[PDB]
Parts: C-alpha cells; structure tokens; sequence
C-alpha cells in the first residue's frame, strides 16, 4: 500500500496517519486499551521503547491534555532522557490542544464546553513549581513560530475530502487564537505580527516550516490543505503591510 | 539548499569578519542587503568559531585515493575532498569554517570554495610541509 501511494518506507506512510491512530487507541478508555498496548509491531520498531523514542513527540500531548502526567513520567523514565526536556519540546502541540478552546466563544453549548473547561484545568496545572510554571512564558515567548507554524497546520474548512489529523479547526478560530495570544501578552498589543515583527527572522522560519511540509509529501490533498494555510498567512502577512514587517518586508 | 545557505548566511553575518564587510559594504545599493537584513542581528559578543588542534592535520589529506579516486564519480570526490580540507585545522579563516553545510549540500558550491580553502592553506603555511603535500 506504502509502495503504491508513493512513499519510500513503510514508517513514513504509518507515520503520516499516527496521531489520529494514538488518539482513536485513546478514545477507547478500556483497561486493555493502553499506549503500551499500542501495536508498534505494525511501525518498523522492534521493542515498545524503540517505539517510544521514535514518536514521544506525538504520544506525549495526547497524555499531556488527557491528564495521564503518570504515564508521561513513565514513558521518561523507561526511555532513560530528561522528563523535563521530553515535555519541553512538545510544548507547541501541547499548545494547540489547550490555546485554541478559550478564543472562540466559550459556554456556547455543552459539547464543546468541557474542552474549554479541561483545556483551562490543565493549563492552570502545569502553572504549578513542579511542571514548566516557572518558565512557562519564557519557553511561550522563545520559539513562537513553532506555535505559528502548528496553530496553522491545524486549518481545516468544511469540499469531498479527507480531514487532516483530529487537532483541526477553521479559520476564524486561528485567527481568534493569535488574537488571544497577542492579548495575552505582558505589552497586550493587538496584532500578533507586532511580536512576531520584534524577530524579523522568525517570518523566515515559518514560511519554511509550511514550505518543507510542503515539499515532503505528494498526496495532492494534503498539498492543497497545505496550501490553504500558506495562504492564510500570506494573506495575514499582507493585512500589516502598513508598517512593514520589521525590515523583513523585501 | 535554501536551509543550509540560510543557516551559512547567518552564521557568516553574526561573526566579526561579517560586520566588518557589512561596515564597508552598506554604502553600495545593492538588493542583497535588502534581502540580507532580517538575518542579521546585533549582539555584544561576536560569534566565535571554534579551532580544534588536529595532532597530525596532514593525515586527511596525505591520501592519494582521496585526491584520484576518479571511478566516475566527481560530485562525491569534490564533495570529499572539499571537507576533508574543512576538517582540517590548516583553515585560518574563519568564514570559510561556517561553508561545510552548504558544501554538504551542493557540488558547484565544493568546485568555487576548493581554490580559496587550498589559498588559505597555503597562506598560513610554515615550513613548507602543506606546499610540498
């Protein structure tokens, strides 16, 4: 199936659909439904900690905003690497689970809700001394085109074509996001662009980050979503063509 | 390519060498350093390239199926033979240092780099011991 598709491995291609795999394994809830349980014998990986080491970055936000800190801490101490570290540099994916729920209209009916009210649960546990609270700004304002770049790739608009992995919002909710991003800040300025201006770099980073998504798969559907989003943040980029992008404009 | 020509860039402009051809090179007009300016950055301590003493820094090099290895396979060979002298602590000059990832990447760019890198060789040369290898 990998073969016809066009892609070089087998783990590329089950790689590709491997959130939205964790995620419905999660949704389960049963005792024997567990991420250990997870088949990785259909991944190339021998051993579960082969397993581990190759995708934490994706099995981590899913226990993070599912609340399981126990298994998150387990999976660190199995794979023998800094538990603060394995959480630190998933802390964008991590990001576009809690940030997106509080932006747009909140309490509006009860299904989508609670996910504001857990979003808002976890993100005042991790404020605590034990987890990132000390430096949870710090590490918010250090790399902020990895949270641009992962708020954007979760764009999905309702035509007759696959959904992206489970994370998918609309527009206006993105946009809404980075209006809570940018009032939330310590100066409270009004664009996100404003900040994103301060490193005229950054602007570079993110134009590659959707670019090399871009470049590496040849599904024609997932190059059209991926698109969209280039197209999104061009057109954002051109609505503060006012004052200029910080000298990175040319 | 473009990655690693951004991260050579960058890396180029953050050191002193950089600033002194920025100082000189501003008063031109030239769309380069329009497009040159948001890599750019301003910092109190200038960027320091490391220099690793090599106990012996003509066994890279003291190879002579590394310089005629010639199996019908030049983009390798320049390739090779172009890092083989970066990895050497012959090099003085410190923006060639940065050019390995971006010579990693593209054959033309090891074919232009190689006379200055064999230059800078010979120009810190004592002795007569690099000269006559």
């Amino acid at each position: 199936v990998s073969e016809t598709f066009g892609y070089r491995r087998l783990e590329d291609f089950m790689a590709s659909h491997l959130d939205y795999l964790v995620l419905e394994w999660l949704n389960l809830q049963d005792t024997e439904y567990n991420l250990s349980s997870f088949p990785f014998i259909l991944l190339n990986y021998t051993n579960i900690e082969d397993f581990y080491r190759s995708c934490y970055k994706v099995l981590i936000p899913h226990l993070v905003i599912r609340s399981h800190f126990d298994e998150v801490k387990s999976i660190a101490n199995q794979i023998q690497e800094d538990w603060k570290s394995l959480l630190t540099d998933c802390f964008p994916k991590i990001l576009v689970n809690i940030l997106p729920y509080f932006a747009y209209e909140g309490t509006r009916d009860s299904g989508m809700a609670q996910q504001r009210e857990t979003a808002t649960k976890v993100y005042d546990m991790l404020k605590s001394e034990n987890l990132l609270g000390k430096q949870i700004d710090h590490l918010f304002i250090s790399n902020l085109p990895e949270i641009v770049v992962e708020l954007l790739m979760t764009l999905h608009e309702p035509d007759l074509d696959p959904a992206p992995n489970p994370p998918h919002f609309p527009s206006h909710v993105i946009k809404a996001t980075f209006a809570y991003i940018s009032n939330c800040h310590k100066t409270k300025l009004k664009s996100i662009l404003e900040i994103l201006s301060k490193s005229p770099d950054s602007y570079q980073k993110i134009l590659l980050a959707i670019c090399e998504q871009a470049a590496e798969t040849n599904n024609v559907y997932k190059k059209h979503r991926i698109l969209k989003i280039y197209h999104l943040f061009v057109s954002l980029l051109l609505k503060d063509i006012k004052s200029g992008l910080g000298g990175a404009w040319a | 390519v473009r990655s690693a020509a951004v991260t050579c860039l960058k890396n180029i402009l953050a050191t002193k060498t950089g600033h002194s051809f920025w100082e000189i090179y501003k008063m031109t007009t030239d769309p380069m350093l329009a497009y040159l300016q948001p890599f750019r950055t301003s910092r109190k301590k200038f960027l320091e390239v490391p220099r690793f003493d090599k106990e012996n820094p003509f066994e890279g090099l003291d190879d002579i199926n590394l310089w005629i290895p010639l199996s019908e396979n030049h983009d390798i060979w320049i390739k090779t033979l172009t890092c083989a002298f970066l990895d050497s602590g012959g090099t003085k000059c410190e923006i060639l240092q940065l050019l390995k990832p971006m010579c990693e990447v593209k054959t033309d760019f090891c074919q232009t780099v190689l006379p200055y890198l064999i230059h800078d060789i010979l120009l810190q040369d004592t002795n007569e011991s690099w000269r006559n290898l």
